[PDB]
RNA sequence: GGACCAAGGAGUCUAACGUCUAUGCGAGUGUUUGGGUGUAAAACCCAUACGCGUAGGUUGGGGCCUCGCAAGAGGUGCACAAUCGACCGAUCCUGAUGUCUUCGGAUGGAUUUGAGUAAGAGCAUAGCUGUUGGGACCC
RNA sequence: GUUUGACCUCAAAUCAGGUAGGAGUACCCGCUGAAAAGCGGAGGAAAAGAAACCAACCGGGAUUGCCUUAGUAACGGCGAGUGAAGCGGCAAAAGCUCAAAUUUGAAAUCUGGUACCUUCGGUGCCCGAGUUGUAAUUUGGAGAGGGCAACUUUGGGGCCGUUCCUUGUCUAUGUUCCUUGGAACAGGACGUCAUAGAGGGUGAGAAUCCCGUGUGGCGAGGAGUGCGGUUCUUUGUAAAGUGCCUUCGAAGAGUCGAGUUGUUUUGCAGCUCUAAGUGGGUGGUAAAUUCCAUCUAAAGCUAA
């Protein structure tokens, strides 16, 4: 038996996180940039959805090495295969309006 | 506050280790750049404060729902019927250049090109297929490259 | 799945399996001589169909029990049926009869050639493979799917086309 | 949702095996002999034939096709030794 | 079963189905896992998913209309009921046009069938209650 | 040479330096186990964790946890009832290190002692450890050697701030008249403050009596690289990255697996047997002498 009389406690301190995290990230999101994935199994098959990471070669199709992407805030994955032709040029497109919009600090 | 510790430091002469936290928990303080440090504002959030920045504060889709916070007035459809400023600073110090030194040539190895470069003179194949100091035996090329840039440091 | 085949010959058939009880509850209750010689019980024809037939002989010749089974000198009263009961051979065993063996409800599939990989000769098309009846359920379902989210923009749609526009004489209208 | 060809990801254990490691095990297999069971089974194939050779190496293994590459390791063994 | 007196002292809580009632919306309904917000365990807003549901005739007959001063007469007929239908699925025969020699079901029958079609009603919350289980009124 | 010495092993040290135990034990992890108890081991979390994964799709992509899947699948004298998981939505997000081929143009590596120094250390010197392999480089997503073309990059301190912690101190307005009362903090009349009318005390219900409360301010002592300025230096043929070309291009065995026994509901354990390298693991697939999919086990660490 347990009840969850905490869920408007942690929330709270969860937004905490977020605002102390944040703190230290000052100019960064919290978050990744991660890739536009479609999803599996035929009931989910016309969704998409937020993938892990990219790839190495999509990254190199943006123009880019993943070793330095990662430093960019760019979520990379090897073990994913890039199969699917639109997925891949949306997320290249997706990586090239990522790349318009930072401003890198020496 | 009925285990035998808590009673006894309750009636004990110490007095307990008190520290409050619990305000100063919510302020944070940012910590990093100067700049946002300038036009943090503790009030509004984390969420309304990068975005009167103009910086993207989470990525993407965000679970809930944003403030709209009625900016404009919506009417119903009739359905026909019959008859950026610190984000500029921020990029100004992005687009900066910082103060950055040519990587210069140390004075051995470059006393070692001041030889070779009165010894052969320019010609290329045959500093290559020098023994006596090119016992490194450098390659063609990096023998160019390591030359043009004493040259353009010293001597033209 | 089984195969049962002669494995210099043709023959060549792939049954699929449903419905199996053990020795372990009382539906046997009862042992018998490991080893006394077999008989059938062959509760259907055989005979007008070829390839149940050609079931009918390798069976005979798979579960025929030559001499060479120790404790054969015993006879146990063993015998075992088989019943097609729609295209499904019900198996069952007895030792007056009582049920002392495993529980069968068997299916064919296919018929080949050859020992394990001769070209495919015979084929029942009344059987399902039970992956296709999963394939059937996860169709079903994302046709659903489908359905509900269709649905759903009809009726946001319907919603935005829902809404009635005021009347010239009202305050509103007015002001 | 036309197509688009990956770079097929082959393990470099999948690739092949290299000069290297057949010397080395080569190298190995006249060192380190052969086992009992392996004195038993070269003696097996030269008095009662293959069939009951993969037989018993059969049982002294787990499966078959292991039971196959021994059999046929041993006579690679009795072609190596006794024409050569 | 009892010397007396004071105080304490025995159908509580929860879970799963079920009826009823009230409330909101309605073929849809359900904010609160979670996110955003906040005067901060409150309130407020909500993206994507998910859950459950959705996807003919005759006789009457509430009324209503007409006429009738009224009594009554005529007409249209809610809900629902009965009949005669129809169709779908099943049922057991017919076994065509074709037919790979065993495939096929065309047509016509027959009874019942079914919370069947023949123009929805549900979802959510609360309350009271029924059954079951958790120690389950207490000893 | 009956001598002497390398080793190697094994002893001894009131030799030097370290470390183990016990308590507690809510949470965690192992072992044992009835009709839980017990044992062992930790930490602020622990565990798990970067696929020998899940799937069959238009594929997904470490682990963890929540909602849903779902009381479903499956199991069960298919009786009692037992009872998942994929996907999806969310929270949180992070990835790395060994072991395989030589540095052979120089073991380049480290403990310890000592002398100094700016001391969670540094430098020097000397014993040792170590080739039965300590460093650099490389963990498949490859990588390495070169070569070409370019580009692109540099590290270490200080100090002062900042940030964090622990504190210290300052920061409003009636004690105005009357009645009652032992005592006004009660009642009435007239007020002032307020980003302060929370709370407490003061001889009864006190914003205004006191402490506080609220708003801000000034300190003090630490922690610290989080970053922000200054300041001092740092190169030595030093280190790295990207494209192209050329030449190569090595990985977890008493393990995998098989049988049996116990145990669990398929793993685990014991006993016996015991492999492969275009290998192996796992799953669908068949128009069948099938094709295709998907990972790399038997080494390790990792916040939330």
């Amino acid at each position: 038996v347990k009840v969850h009389f905490d869920q408007a406690g942690k929330k709270v301190s969860r937004r905490n996180a977020r605002a102390t995290r944040a703190a230290k990230i000052a100019p960064r999101p919290l978050d990744l940039l991660r890739p536009v994935v479609r999803a599996p199994t035929v009931k989910y098959n016309r969704k998409v959805r937020a993938g892990r990471g990219f790839t190495l070669a999509e990254v190199k199709a943006a123009g880019l090495t993943a070793a330095y992407a990662r430093t960019i805030g760019i979520a990379v994955d090897h073990r994913r295969q890039n199969r699917n032709q639109e997925i891949f040029d949306a997320n290249v497109q997706r990586l090239k309006e990522y790349q318009s919009k930072i401003i890198v600090f020496p | 506050m009925t285990s035998v510790r808590k009673r006894k430091m309750n009636r004990s002469s110490v007095g307990k280790a008190t520290r409050r936290n619990k305000d100063k928990q919510r302020k944070i303080n940012i910590q990093s750049n100067p700049i946002i440090a300038a036009n943090w504002d503790y009030s509004l959030t984390m969420a309304q404060n990068y975005k009167k920045l103009g910086l993207r504060a989470k990525l993407q889709t965000p679970a809930g729902g944003k403030e709209a916070d009625l900016s404009k007035v919506v009417k119903r459809i009739p359905l026909t019927k019959p008859v950026t400023e610190v984000v500029k600073k921020l990029e100004e110090l992005a687009s900066r250049p910082v103060i950055r030194k040519e990587r210069s040539q140390s004075e051995r190895e470059e006393e070692w090109l001041e030889k070779l470069y009165k010894k052969h003179g320019d010609d290329y194949k045959k500093m290559f297929f020098d023994k006596k100091l090119n016992i490194y035996q450098q390659s063609e090329g990096d023998l160019k490259r390591r030359l043009l840039r004493w040259k353009k440091r010293n001597g033209i | 799945y089984l195969w049962l085949s002669k494995p210099p010959n043709g023959p060549t058939i792939k049954f699929y399996i449903q419905n199996l009880h053990t020795m372990d509850e009382x539906x046997x209750x009862x042992x018998x001589x490991x080893g006394s010689r077999p008989v059938l019980s062959f509760d259907q024809r055989f005979e007008s169909s070829p390839h149940y037939q050609l079931i009918k002989e390798l069976l005979v010749h798979n579960f025929g029990v030559p001499p060479x089974x120790x404790x054969x000198x015993x006879x146990x009263d063993h015998v075992m049926s088989f019943s097609i009961v729609d295209d499904k051979i019900w198996v069952r065993t007895y030792e007056s009869l009582v049920e002392i063996g495993p529980r069968f409800v068997m299916t064919v599939i296919l018929i080949l050639e050859g020992s394990f990989g001769g070209p495919k000769i015979y084929e029942n098309k009344q059987y399902v493979s039970p992956n296709v009846v999963r394939a059937q359920i996860k169709q079903q379902a994302a046709e659903e799917a489908k359905s509900r989210a269709e649905a759903a923009v009809e009726r946001k749609i319907k919603r935005r086309e829902n809404v009635l526009a005021a009347d010239p004489l009202s305050n509103d209208a007015l002001f | 949702v036309t197509s688009m060809t990956p770079a097929p990801k082959i393990s470099y254990k999948k690739g092949a095996a290299s000069n290297r490691t057949k010397f080395v095990r080569s190298l190995v297999r006249e060192i380190a002999g052969l086992s009992p069971y392996e004195r038993r089974l070269i003696d097996l194939i030269r008095n009662s034939g293959e069939k009951r050779a993969r037989k018993v190496a059969k049982k002294r293994l787990g499966s078959f096709t292991r039971a196959k590459a021994k059999v046929e390791e041993m006579n690679n063994i009795i072609a190596a030794s006794r024409r050569h």
